Parts: C-alpha cells; sequence; structure tokens
C-alpha cells in the first residue's frame, strides 16, 4: 500500500533532564525508492488548551531513500519553557513524531511525557513558577499512538 | 550511529542519510 512504512522507534536517553534534546532511533522501510525526500518533524505539546501552543522542536529531511530498510537517530532540542503555560508544565503532555512525503502526512507517532521532580522536597511542594532546570522528562516510550493516514505517494 | 552522514540541502535545510540494514 504505502511505500513508507516505519518499523520501529527507539527512546533513547530516557529519562533525563528536561533540558536534554530528544533523541529518537527510528527504524522505517521503504518498499520501493523513493523520488523526493522524507520530511520529519517532532512536535512538542506546550498544552494541550490550543495547538497555539506546539514546538516544532526540528524538521529534517532523509535521504535519499532507496527502497530497503533503514534507521536513523532523529535528535531535537528541548522546547522552549518560556513558551510553556506554567499549569502545563508539570506532569504529563505528549510530543509527536511525524513523517511527510510530498507536502503530505502519512504516519504520527505520539507519545506521552511526563515532566516531574525527582527532588522529594519539591515534588511535595512545588514552586508556583516552575523550575525546568531541576525537572525530569520520562517519555512513556512503551505505549506509543501511531497513526496512520492515506496519501498520494504517486 | 552518529557517524551518521548530515549535509544541507542545495537551499539550506538539514538533510540525515539513513543507515542501511
Amino acid at each position: 500500500m504505502a511505500k513508507v512504512q516505519v518499523n520501529n522507534v527507539v527512546v533513547l536517553d530516557n529519562p533525563s533532564p528536561f533540558y536534554n534534546p530528544f533523541q529518537f532511533e527510528i527504524t522505517f522501510e521503504c518498499i520501493e525508492d523513493l523520488s523526493e525526500d522524507l520530511e520529519w518533524k517532532i512536535i512538542y505539546v506546550g498544552s494541550a488548551e490550543s495547538e497555539e501552543y506546539d514546538q516544532v522542536l526540528d524538521s529534517v529531511l532523509v535521504g535519499p531513500v532507496p527502497a530497503g530498510r533503514h534507521m536513523f537517530v532523529f535528535q531535537a532540542d528541548a522546547p522552549n519553557p518560556g513558551l510553556i503555560p506554567d499549569a502545563d508544565a508539570v506532569g504529563v503532555t505528549v510530543v509527536l513524531i511525524t513523517c511527510t512525503y510530498r507536502g503530505q502526512e502519512f504516519i504520527r507517532v505520539g507519545y506521552y511525557v511526563n515532566n516531574e521532580y525527582t527532588e522529594t522536597e519539591l515534588r511535595e511542594n512545588p514552586p508556583v513558577k516552575p523550575d525546568f532546570s531541576k525537572l525530569q522528562r520520562n517519555i512513556l516510550a512503551s505505549n506509543p499512538r501511531v497513526t496512520r493516514f492515506h496519501i498520494n505517494w504517486e | 550511529l552518529k557517524k551518521q552522514v548530515e549535509t544541507r540541502t542545495a537551499d539550506g535545510r538539514r538533510r540525515i542519510t539513513p543507515l542501511c540494514i
């Protein structure tokens, strides 16, 4: 059906400090030489309230993509705290990995991210202003939400 | 990996050339 199929996503350096870059080791396979590059994005949801707080941590092209099975590490910078609503800073949100071909998204892998203080003192009494230097990010890598879209591969 | 090859597209975009399995 679709020329590209994602075989697996391994979440590296997890858990880790909120400031560390996201590191995904992706494995996907191409059923037939693509004429263009694949475009991958890592999107962090600052708040579920509005998409207006989505942060595209990074956008990269992968290519060339000859038919076969392939693997690469998609690394991106940690979101900018200054753009994250205080109330959504500590707790759970989501981070998305999407892939698009010829301007059309065909796959999207969402993960829940849990940002908590490891320091029991702070966990008991969280500061009004979230302290991201002391936050730990735990990508819940066991339960990935995979959504596939039907696009025109030409 | 991270012996991974990345270049810039003709128009300055980041591009990773994947490893073949």
